[PDB]
């Protein structure tokens, strides 16, 4: 158990010098931009249909 | 002695992991076809502009 | 992004009140037809 912890220790700060190395972005603004292209998805297909 | 508070953190990053594995083939065309709100952000910008005219008429 | 989702927001807005108002004149031209025809019809069938 202590050598699988250790073994984790290890491989998880490689990781992480591979996160610091690679740190950018967010995760809300992602949402709300994924959230109105689906909105206006819908309002394209309502206005082919009202065309 | 592991204890119960932790048992989210460790189910969470689990599933992210699952969800990688289940779909790499899908991020790797989406990164190689077309660069990440880049060239992609400038030319939604350029053909909007075909739907509001599209409108105008 | 979130001007451009107000404008379109504003402009399906126009569009179903255009829709609405065309409407109404096809009703209004409708029922001016429906009574020039009657009026026609019934002149017509009295003279032959």
């Amino acid at each position: 158990g202590q050598q699988l912890l250790d073994a984790l220790q290890h491989e998880l700060v490689t990781t992480q010098r591979l996160l610091g190395e690679l740190d950018v972005g967010d995760s809300e603004e992602n949402v709300q931009v994924l959230d109105l292209l689906s909105e206006l998805k819908d309002v394209t297909a309502k206005k082919d249909l009202e065309l | 002695p592991i204890e119960a508070v932790y048992h989210r953190y460790m189910v969470h990053l689990l599933e992210l992991a699952v969800t990688f594995i289940e779909r790499l083939e899908t991020h790797l065309e989406t990164i190689r076809n077309i660069p990440h709100l880049a060239a992609n952000l400038k030319k939604m910008n350029q053909a909007l502009a075909k739907m509001d005219i599209l409108v105008t008429e | 992004l979130e001007k451009e989702t107000k404008f379109q927001k504003e402009r399906l807005s126009d569009l179903k009140h255009m829709r609405y108002r065309i409407k109404d004149d096809l009703t209004t031209i409708r029922h001016s037809v429906v009574e020039k025809q009657g009026e026609w019809h019934k002149k017509w069938k009295e003279f032959l």
